[PDB]
């Protein structure tokens, strides 16, 4: 299963193949915490 | 079953070094698609049909 660093370049499209909706993972005492939005 | 578990070993050793890769194939999203699509992409060479 030997690869080299050629996956990296995968990951880079996977992340590159993805409007920016996140989701609320917590929240609490007027704060929340919000998974995703990579632009925001 | 020898040669599915060999791989199986193999995949989860590489899974476990490279840990950036198993961080996205393991953050849940409902559409499974990309998922797919980047482990074939990536595992086909190397792995068998099952």
């Amino acid at each position: 299963t030997i690869s080299a660093a050629d996956i990296e370049g995968a990951i880079e499209d996977y992340v590159s193949s993805f409007e920016e909706i996140g989701t609320v993972i917590d929240a609490g005492d007027g704060i929340a915490h919000v998974e995703g939005l990579p632009s925001v | 079953l020898t040669n599915l578990a060999d791989e199986l070993a193999s995949v989860a050793k590489l899974l476990l070094s490279e840990t950036a890769l198993n961080k996205h194939l393991a953050e849940p999203t409902d559409d499974s698609a990309p998922k797919v699509r980047l482990l074939e992409r990536l595992l086909s060479d190397k792995v068998s049909a099952t």
